[PDB]
């Protein structure tokens, strides 16, 4: 499946998700897990 | 004062080039002049906000 | 004579004294509160 | 691409003419209004030649609507939109053409802009001339539409047993009757009418009406209920709109309320035709009556998906309006007879036409007995022809008209600056 | 920014590294640091409306770069108290220090999307109010058309 | 660190007379090279300065 | 805008386990009739360029 | 707590609704759109969830209900005083101490409001905070605000109603009658019905003073059978292009105005009576004036103070106080709660009219026929109480009212689940 | 100074007027919205006088309108706007008066003011009820309105050859026919009217109707076509409504589409009475019939010249409405009436009127047999008394109503602030 | 105070006494459960205002019913509790009384508590004889029970102008 296709890449490349899925939780280059600890504090200041 | 009426009036003499009651001295007769500097003291005052 | 003046006749408002101005403030926070003891709420870790 | 592109660009020019509304003689020199401050940004988000501030929004808009009906015209490009697999699913296509590459792109900020649609239906005073925008998404995605809009209940007519039509009825209720005949229920545009026709008195007492599963989602508000004998502004026969002061009062019921509804009262009244039959009491016998439902109407929370997915029709042949389409097509039009075009794009829309209803039936082939008795702007009656091919199965008639319906809007709103040259 | 890494060094990882079974959180967050381009660049960004915006038409329809340029400049100085060089932003790449138009072009193609923050947003409605009085005095200054 | 407690433009005080006047008042005394005239007309001339 | 204005901004964003410290808070609730100072705001940029 | 109080977050959340609309898919991506930043702006003076707007609003909602169903709480409101005057309410309710508290700024609101009413295109649907003020302090409406005369109806002396006037109007008169004066949506009819012809000459029908705050512009004046779409018996629309001219006339008008005519008119109905002047003698005829009908400036009052009410038992609107409702009403049924609500909003309702009548006990003979929600019904229903004095009873209307719109607004966003 | 100052000038006032609306009960304490800000920045732009948000922005409107008022009163001051010139060219005049040079002067921003209104046009949804702007700019510089801007039919009329009125019509449509009689073509708000009465049947077959010139410029979209006996809610004597389900179907065409438009269907339909005659093609023989076509009317692009213009206007005398100016002078006469000028202005107006028809005659004479029916506010009747005076010719009178609408309408918005008390 | 810390403190109360439920039989030495943790946090927090962790249960647990029983033993002390007030609102008193300070007062974490008691009715199979807590928030807030749960119908039962009884039918 493309992710990302070449077209909108500044490299050429499709961007599957076989490009993706090996590397770390196998999440989508596209959508990448965040680490989210500091989040609660953030949202509270107003902060992104 | 305006009669025995206290009141606190725009310092015009300050206001050099404005001083509408020196600019009022030009008019012809003796009386115009002094009624209208009359009118300057009861229009240019400090009034309460 | 009148014309004239009232041509030359607007007005203006100001503050008898002047407001206090001051700068800004260093925003500090200090801790407060007691904390107490909270445990692990998995338990204990599966060997190996 | 997606369709949710197609709709989210829609929007956009949608709110590109809405802040050009705005703006109209409210362009000063020493101040630059945020209205304009917002067309400003959306006109540069669209330009593609243009670096900052577009000197003149003209050209660029232009540019736009000759590359889109360019696209539009040809089955080779459009062709990807017209299969069932783009009006069901969010599926990214793989289709490079220069146009769906430099205007179609995603242009709503995810997730804000659903809560705020959200929030909406919820509101006050919502607009009672919607965009386009919210019908496709009615259309298309069967999404709510606001609690408070109000329509015109004609519009929401579709044919029941009893009845095959709603303006058709005019003609027969105009010509005294020979006996008793059954209940009617039509509907004008800004009043619900519904009695019993007879040569001879009716007695007094009750009578149970049902309500019909096209106005079985209305509701109305700061509504009037009395006798009346015209429908459209056409005299209805055999019906008397007499009484008395000494007449005993005449009173209905909803199973949606546990109060009686007075009737011939200055009272204005709040009922919903949701639930079931509504049972009026004739308080006096009357040699045929008509009851008369003046006021607001709206279509109840939730339910505005039987309208917009076209699941209020159960006959075959069947009345069906057009979702007000032909009211914004307008512009396009006028600009299409401005340049001859009109006749070559009608053309060209037979084809889309011909060619999508062809995706739409395995063996891939046009169905045998279709004709259009009219041009591809005159959507009503072209989606009555669609609805009425019983060599078809029903839902796909459905799906043919409803993804039809999304392709003319597109045209109705991308179309309008055209000026091929 | 680019290194190269050799994945056969995280053997001596699996074998060596002694985990320490706890986060030493010692440090603390400099949070904010790293502003300041993006803060020039957004200026720039919004100088350049609020410029073409009174002109009533893009500023490079009638004028030379050099010339926009110069009053995006000095204007954007004003509000840091910094000398500012737009040109510096705007190159192909780190390597060479030649402007490009291609650049500053695509950096115009994306208008503004937030509020100005506040500090700066005040300076500037303020101006714009003044330059809106300030206009209508036009008709009384001594210039006649013809 | 992330409030800011900064004043964008910090004004300062003026007095009346520190205005920028605007307006020229001339005083003139016409009358004429034709009739002879005694009332001649005060008149006050304002123009934009 | 008047310090008091000040403390209940910064004071209701301490986060969790924090308060404003007290000299602070003090010395910006107990400000007069007439006092300024600037508002506290909140410095975000647009990251994306 | 203040009455103003109310109005003002009233105000507010009307404000909130109205910003809602205007950003409704005009969110999009590379864009902060003015009105959004104000929707923004305006979510933020609510609760004392920046993220999602639906929340804090839900919240509100949820505790708005919570108090307009317990007398206890929302007792201060039922009070003859709240409604009389702007003096600050000693009461601790969490709700109001949260969200009701003074919202508008001031003296510059009013300002622009006057400013308003001499604007050129006012708001054709008005929101209710005109309203509420237009009842409460009876303060004016716009100058060129339309209105659809037949709400402003009001009972008389020889009509008792109009529409109930319809079907009467539509049986063949025994003899000549006595002349009507009826309202419609978009105009107003008027004339003297027979069975035999009527001669040629002058004809006066005096304005009854619920229509004597019209005015219309824009306005075609001819002669009809049709009242509401039903044909108007003993009457004749026959004319022939040789029939002698048919005016009338108006006093605050020194000329004559021409029926059956093709020319655009503009007149006020308020100087006492219509002087129409019968050219040709007519078989029993109805006047129509079909244009676009505005109360004519300061005597609003008279509607939104239920002052133009003379008689008893009288016919009134609701003051379109039931067009708001329907959203909330919505969200009642679809928690199901439509019952539960109709029965506390009862004890509110007759809580309240016990605070104003002395001694303290609900009257004798006060049946309701309908529910809490129709109010035009309830409203005449209160209005027909021969115990209680009658302006005592307007009171009660005007008051009940206010608080029916200020449901109308603020429960909205409900939901218990 | 010149018109165009006087529009630009115009649009400033109906604009600060637009931007007052959209604050009325959206100016709370925490919130400078942007509405506010640019109703802020254009009192500003009108009386230099009032800057900042401190002002009281009555005082400054109020001197403002006051001293309009004294001007356009006093015929020596006003006199230069009433003369030939001024309406039909932009030289700068050499007027000097207070007033004038105080408030009237360039205001719009040149040349995206232009472009911007041009891209209206082919907006969606234009302003439903527009500014007196628009009209200004339509009846004195013969611009062109938008495309999908509704229009009330009967507004259109004017008198031709046939009929010599359209709402007279109705006593006539009232009265039994003595025998067959020729066609008839009337306009109500919602709809058009056509159609033969006879007191005899007419037999089947295809009838022809020539559309009127006023009307031949009118478009419907969402538009229903039916048979009907009311008009204007009156009841259409010699017209049968009765029809059978078994009858044969009736259509008719329009010169512009090549397809046949159905009658007494659900269908919603398109189509322009541009171009041509109306071919009718009774199914069934009936006893005299009228067609009803219900919709939403409008302009062809760029026809509406005609109307605004007084191009359509053929006879001598005809029927003529005020291009809803009546609708806008509500504010300032109900000001007038307040301070008890009613009287004085209405002399003013008078001789305003005077002078201005004076100077559009050689010689320099009020015509004779010039007498006015109506007062200066009820536009409609005193356009049809200068459209009826049989001593100048047509054209010099069109220009008189034109030139003399354009000083009613910037009466309308300069002086609703008055007063002087 | 409020009624809502009352039924919060309960909440938990009844919380403790399930892990007390789910702890029994299941506490081996070396092994420390996941409930067993559970169960000990919430013992923390019961008296919070004394300690930061706690060693055995069984003495806090008592000196807080016994406590408890001396309460709503005088109307002098849990009066406050006894008003028309205290059923209908959420406004927090002030009761100077050493139980109320002590252990009456917010356990449950707002609003994500909620959140999941809504979530609940929508659950597959909920609890087939639920909490007390679930009871105390409908009798008293009116708030909905879920979905799936069973109930046995005789207890709905009231009584109709028809058959004044069920049992007596």
């Amino acid at each position: 499946e493309i992710l990302i296709p070449a077209d909108q890449t500044s490299y050429g490349a499709n961007e599957t998700r076989a490009l993706s899925a090996p590397y770390l939780f196998g999440a989508p280059i596209n959508m990448l897990a965040p680490d989210a600890r500091l989040s609660t504090y953030k949202r509270d200041l107003a902060l992104p | 004062f305006v009669g025995e009426l206290p009141v606190k009036s725009v310092t015009l003499n300050k206001l050099g080039d404005r001083n509408m009651d020196a600019l009022a001295e030009h008019l012809l007769f003796e009386h115009d002049v002094v009624n209208a500097q009359r009118e300057n003291r009861i229009f240019y005052q400090r009034k309460s906000a | 004579f009148s014309e004239l003046r009232n041509f030359f006749t607007g007005d203006v408002v100001i503050r008898d004294d002047p407001f206090d101005v001051w700068d800004g403030v260093k925003a500090t926070y200090i801790p407060i509160g007691v904390h107490g003891v909270r445990l692990d709420p998995n338990g204990d870790q599966p060997p190996l | 691409m997606s369709r949710q592109m197609w709709l989210d660009t829609s929007a956009l020019l949608e709110a590109i003419s809405e802040y050009v509304v705005r703006c109209n003689g409210d362009t000063f020199s020493g101040l630059t209004t945020g209205d304009f401050n917002a067309l400003s940004n959306m006109f540069t988000q669209l330009s593609v030649s243009s670096a900052g501030y577009v000197s003149d929004p003209r050209v660029p808009l232009q540019t736009m609507s000759n590359m889109f009906v360019s696209f539009i015209t040809s089955t080779d490009r459009c062709g990807y939109m017209l299969r069932k697999t783009w009006f069901n699913s969010d599926t990214k296509p793989t289709v490079s053409d220069d146009f769906i590459t430099t205007y179609i792109r995603p242009r709503l900020q995810v997730p804000m802009s659903d809560t705020v649609r959200q929030l909406n239906n919820l509101s006050l005073q919502p607009s009672a001339k919607p965009k386009l925008y919210e019908r496709q998404n009615a259309i298309m995605k069967g999404l709510d539409i606001p609690y408070s809009e109000p329509i015109e209940p004609c519009k929401l007519f579709r044919s029941v047993a009893g009845q095959t039509g709603n303006i058709p009825m005019m003609g027969i209720l105009a010509t005294p009757p020979a006996a008793q005949q059954q209940p009617f229920f039509v509907a004008e545009r800004r009043r619900i009418l519904f009695g019993i026709r007879s040569n001879a008195a009716i007695p007094a007492g009750a009578y149970q009406f049902v309500v019909p599963a096209w106005a079985s989602v209305l509701s109305v508000t700061g509504a009037y209920v009395y006798f009346t004998n015209s429908f459209f502004g056409t005299i209805i026969a055999g019906v008397t709109a007499t009484a008395t002061a000494a007449d005993a009062a005449t009173t209905f019921t909803v199973p949606t309320d546990a109060n009686n509804l007075p009737v011939q009262t200055d009272s204005r009244l709040s009922f919903s035709l949701g639930g079931g039959n509504i049972n009026l009491e004739l308080g006096v016998a009357k040699t045929g009556f008509c009851v008369a439902i003046e006021g607001e109407f709206t279509i109840l929370a939730n339910r505005s998906q039987a309208y917009y997915t076209l699941n209020s029709i159960t006959q075959t042949p069947t009345s069906i309006d057009d979702f007000d389409v032909s009211d914004f097509l307008t512009t396009f039009l006028s600009q299409l007879r401005a340049c001859g075009q009109y006749e070559i794009f009608s053309d060209a829309m037979d084809q889309l036409t011909n060619s999508l209803i062809t995706n739409y039936m395995d063996p891939p082939a046009i169905p045998a007995g279709l004709a259009f008795t009219s041009p591809w702007f005159r959507f009503s009656e072209r989606a009555r022809t669609i609805l009425a091919l019983q060599n078809v199965d029903l839902n796909i008639r459905k799906l043919i008209v409803r993804h039809l319906w999304v392709i003319t809007s597109l045209i109705a709103v991308f179309g309008r600056y055209y000026r091929p040259n | 920014l680019h290194q190269s890494v050799d994945p056969q060094d995280l053997l001596f990882g699996v074998f060596g590294i002694v985990p320490q079974y706890q986060i030493l959180n010692e440090a603390v967050p400099d949070f904010f640091a790293g502003g300041e381009d993006i803060l020039i660049l957004q200026l720039i960004r919004a100088v350049y409306d609020t410029l073409s915006n009174k002109l009533g038409r893009n500023p490079a329809d009638i004028f030379h770069l050099e010339e926009v340029f110069k009053v995006i400049e000095e204007i954007v100085s004003v509000l840091v108290q910094q000398k500012i060089d737009v040109r510096k932003y705007f190159t192909e790449s780190m390597r060479s220090g030649s402007f490009s138009k291609p650049r500053w072009d695509n950096f115009l193609r994306r208008p503004v999307a937030q509020r100005l923050p506040n500090l700066y947003s005040v300076i500037m409605t303020q101006a714009d109010h003044v330059y809106n009085y300030m206009t209508q005095l036009t008709h009384i200054i001594p210039i006649t058309d013809c | 660190q992330s409030v800011v407690s900064r004043t964008p433009i910090p004004l300062s005080k003026i007095g009346l007379q520190d205005v920028k006047k605007l307006f020229d008042i001339n005083v003139i005394k016409c009358g004429s090279s034709l009739r002879i005239v005694d009332e001649p007309q005060v008149t006050f001339i304002v123009s934009y300065a | 805008c008047h310090p008091t204005v000040v403390y209940n901004y910064l004071s209701s964003r301490a986060p969790n386990f924090l308060r404003l410290d007290d000299q602070v808070s003090l010395k910006l609730t107990s400000a007069g009739i007439g006092t300024l100072m600037p508002r506290p705001v909140v410095q975000l940029l647009d990251y994306d360029l």
